């Protein structure tokens, strides 16, 4: 079953799906293709819980029915810079403007 | 697999597979691998990724299709952004 | 042109709404004015007796918005095989994330503030021309 993700880390957000059945390390490897950083200078995080390499995204609570296209399910990502990883930090995006007179 | 980069007013980078981005023909044109976005912030941008993913996910499927969700305080914004993408 | 067939051949179905809307059923009569039948509410079934050669299009209850009965437009009961009825699946389609957004903005704003917007004028037209049954067949037409 697919499941579908942004890969998010301070501005950058990746959207793209994976098995449920698929490895973190699997992940790591896709966002090396995009990011040009390899798995060991990657952190990835189901909120702030540091995810391990073996784990399938399912056993990480990563399901189909839960991240879904329209609604895709957020995996926070951290690089190492230098010998050291940088905290998980996740740029919000920007507020709506409060709702026009009209649409209440 | 093929990347593009959609760049939000507010500065956030969205990266979509080569495929969906081409859901538009508004970015099909700016195109023909990043665009920048002058008018469309990020909360408006992330939910436009978001039916890409819906559209080619769902197109030509018989597994039922649910609804795409959109917040009445982003409708608006949603709206023209959609009307300038001709998605 | 598009009407039914007055062929008196029953045509056992089922209407399943396999979509979050109110479902509206429309039968193109003999002259091919549409028909409004009762309402089918989100999720649900009715065996219905119709004939075939006979034409129904499916529509939101509320809003008129376009649906897809077996991925399209119209349905055309046929013969029944072996005593079983047809099955009429009835979904939303894939709405273009234009058309999705004006059945939004449609819903929260009342149409004598349309123009009230600030938008370009042809999105208060394309809001005002909302979806109607009569306009689709001259479409189909
Ligand atoms: C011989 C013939 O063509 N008779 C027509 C007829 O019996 N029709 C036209 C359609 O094929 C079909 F609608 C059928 C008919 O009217 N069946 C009764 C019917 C009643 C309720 C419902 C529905 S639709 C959603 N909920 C219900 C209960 C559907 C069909 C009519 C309207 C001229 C009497």
């Amino acid at each position: 079953m697919d499941v579908f993700l942004m890969i998010r880390r301070h501005k950058t957000t990746i959207f793209t799906d994976a098995k449920e059945s698929s490895t973190v390390f699997e992940l790591k490897r896709i966002v090396e293709g995009i990011l040009k950083r390899p798995p060991d200078e990657q952190r990835l995080y189901k909120d702030d819980q540091l995810l391990d390499d073996g784990k399938t995204l399912g056993e990480c609570g990563f399901t189909s029915q839960t991240a879904r296209p329209q609604a895709p399910a957020t995996v926070g990502l951290a690089f190492r810079a230098d010998d050291t990883f940088e905290a998980l930090c996740i740029e919000p995006f920007s507020s709506p403007p409060e709702l026009p007179d009209v649409m209440k | 697999m093929m990347y593009v980069k959609l760049i939000s007013s507010d500065g956030h980078e969205f990266i979509v597979k080569r495929e969906h981005a081409l859901t538009s023909g508004t970015i099909k044109a700016m195109l023909s691998n990043e665009v920048n976005f002058r008018e469309i912030p990020s909360h408006v941008l992330s939910k436009v990724c978001m039916y890409f993913t819906y559209k080619v996910r769902y197109t030509n499927s018989s597994t039922e299709i649910p609804e795409f969700p959109i917040a009445p305080e982003i409708a608006l914004e949603l709206l023209m952004a959609a009307n300038f993408l001709d998605c | 042109v598009l009407r039914s067939v007055n062929s008196r051949e029953p045509s056992q179905v089922i209407f399943c709404n396999r979509s979050p809307r109110v479902v509206l059923p429309v039968w193109l009569n003999f002259d091919g004015e549409p028909q409004p039948y009762p309402t089918l509410p989100p999720g649900t079934g009715r065996r219905i007796h119709s004939y075939r050669g006979h034409l129904w299009l499916f529509r939101d209850a509320g809003t008129h918005d376009g649906l897809l009965v077996n991925q399209t437009e119209l349905f055309v009961p046929s013969l029944n095989v072996d005593g079983q009825p047809i099955f009429a699946n009835i979904t939303l389609p894939v709405y273009t994330l234009k058309e999705r957004c004006l059945q939004v903005v449609r819903s929260l704003v009342k149409p004598e503030n349309y123009r009230r917007l600030d938008i370009v004028r042809s999105l208060y037209e394309d809001l005002e021309d909302h979806p109607n049954v009569q306009k689709d067949l001259e479409r189909l037409t």
